[PDB]
């Protein structure tokens, strides 16, 4: 039976506007292992997202780190959208640089 | 300190394509060092950290034949489980396994592990005694009787007490100036105004390995579990981890609040406040 | 070193 994914979106490094960085979308605690992850800039899919290999925790649940290069600005908004069988609709979370 | 080795194996069936995908990941001290994947063009145990390239072709060829054996083992087991649970065709199914050993700091076996899950759910496990089996499910009882009658537990006990220990000893010596490191966290506190008369203080810990860590807040004395928000520890993507914990606080009376960071790389717990 | 399994389930 299904386990719904938990998502966090955050930068690898302290975010500074105009300085290149890496944006992460860490998706954990899900089952079954088949999942769809897109990272978004201003609502549009970012085309070249790196996907770590499938792994699982000692509680049997799966997790994945997705990441991409990006340059934070004052104006653009980033997000991660996750499609999985535990959810009737996709789940979006937005990047907040303070959290 | 203490040490461990684990192999985490997975086989996934899907309605269409004619054979399950099988994947095995090995870890030494919770860090990846080998990997086999049946979807790969060259299905073979490839190395995963610099220090494993010391192994000759005879090591990789044996390990790879082992993985091919496991794949077929997972394949038949998946079939058998479908029947045991009166599941029809046309669905997706998961079989997972964890196995390995924990050594103490004295390099002796502390514990062996062998565990299986079906559909993400405990199916059967070898008990700590390495002699008897735990299986909760009615369906799992068939596997348990089969394995009791075949002396399966003896076979796994020998691997866990023998090969698992002997070869982990070997792996630690090869990467000694590699896995004998821990990065201490760097903590700082940030300040975030909210609904006035109040403000969120957010304690950050960055660049640490391994992932286990604890962040507390104190109102001048006693810890605060309510309503202290935190996030789950997360990979930064470069081998290190990040965490924060926050507490909401009266504006102006915020120098009363202290944050502590507990990590195994610290010579002692760190202590921190908001610094305007 | 990987385990190799005994009887199937």
């Amino acid at each position: 039976i299904q386990k719904t994914p938990q998502i966090q979106v955050y930068s690898r490094h302290p975010p500074e506007n105009g300085k290149p960085n890496i944006l992460n979308c860490y998706v954990t605690q899900f089952h079954p292992p088949h999942i769809e992850i897109q990272m978004l800039k201003n609502g549009k899919k970012i085309p070249k997202v790196e996907m770590s290999d499938m792994s699982f925790s000692k509680d049997w649940s799966f997790y994945i780190l997705a990441h991409t290069e990006f340059t934070p600005t004052e104006t653009d908004t980033y997000a991660c959208r996750v499609k999985h069988d535990s959810m009737a609709e996709p789940k979006t979370v937005y990047w907040d640089r303070d959290m | 300190g203490p040490h461990s080795m684990r192999y985490f194996e997975t086989a996934v069936s899907r309605p269409g394509l004619e054979e399950p995908r099988y994947i095995s990941v090995g870890y030494v001290d919770n860090k990846e060092f080998v990997r086999f994947d049946s979807d790969a063009e060259n299905p073979r145990y490839e190395p995963r950290a610099p220090w494993m390239e010391q192994e000759g072709p005879e090591y990789w060829e044996r390990e790879t034949q082992k993985a091919k054996g496991q794949e077929q083992w997972f394949r038949v087991s998946l079939r058998n489980l479908l029947g045991y649970y009166n599941q029809s065709a046309g669905g997706s199914h998961t079989l997972q396994q964890m196995s390995g050993c924990d050594l103490g700091s004295d390099w002796r076996l502390l514990r062996g592990y062998l565990q299986f899950a079906y559909e993400g759910r405990d199916y059967i496990a070898l008990n700590e005694d390495l002699k008897t089996w735990t299986a909760a499910d009615m369906a799992a009882q068939i596997t348990r009787r089969k394995w009791e009658q075949s002396g399966a537990a003896e076979h796994y006990k020998a691997y866990l007490e023998g090969e698992c220990v002997e070869w982990l000893h070997r792996y630690l010596k090869n990467g000694n100036a590699t896995l004998l490191r821990t990065d201490s966290p760097k903590a700082h506190v940030t300040h975030h105004p909210r609904s006035k008369g109040e403000v969120t203080l957010r304690c950050w810990a960055l660049g640490f390995y391994p992932a286990d860590i604890t962040l507390t807040w104190q109102l001048n004395g006693e810890e605060l579990t309510q309503d202290m928000e935190l996030v789950e520890t997360r990979p930064a993507g470069d081998g290190t981890f990040q965490k924060w914990a926050s507490v909401v606080v009266p504006l102006g009376k915020e120098q009363n609040y202290t944050c502590r960071v507990y990590h195994e790389g610290l010579p002692e717990p760190l202590t921190l406040r908001w610094e305007p | 070193k990987a385990v190799f399994n005994f009887a199937t389930m």
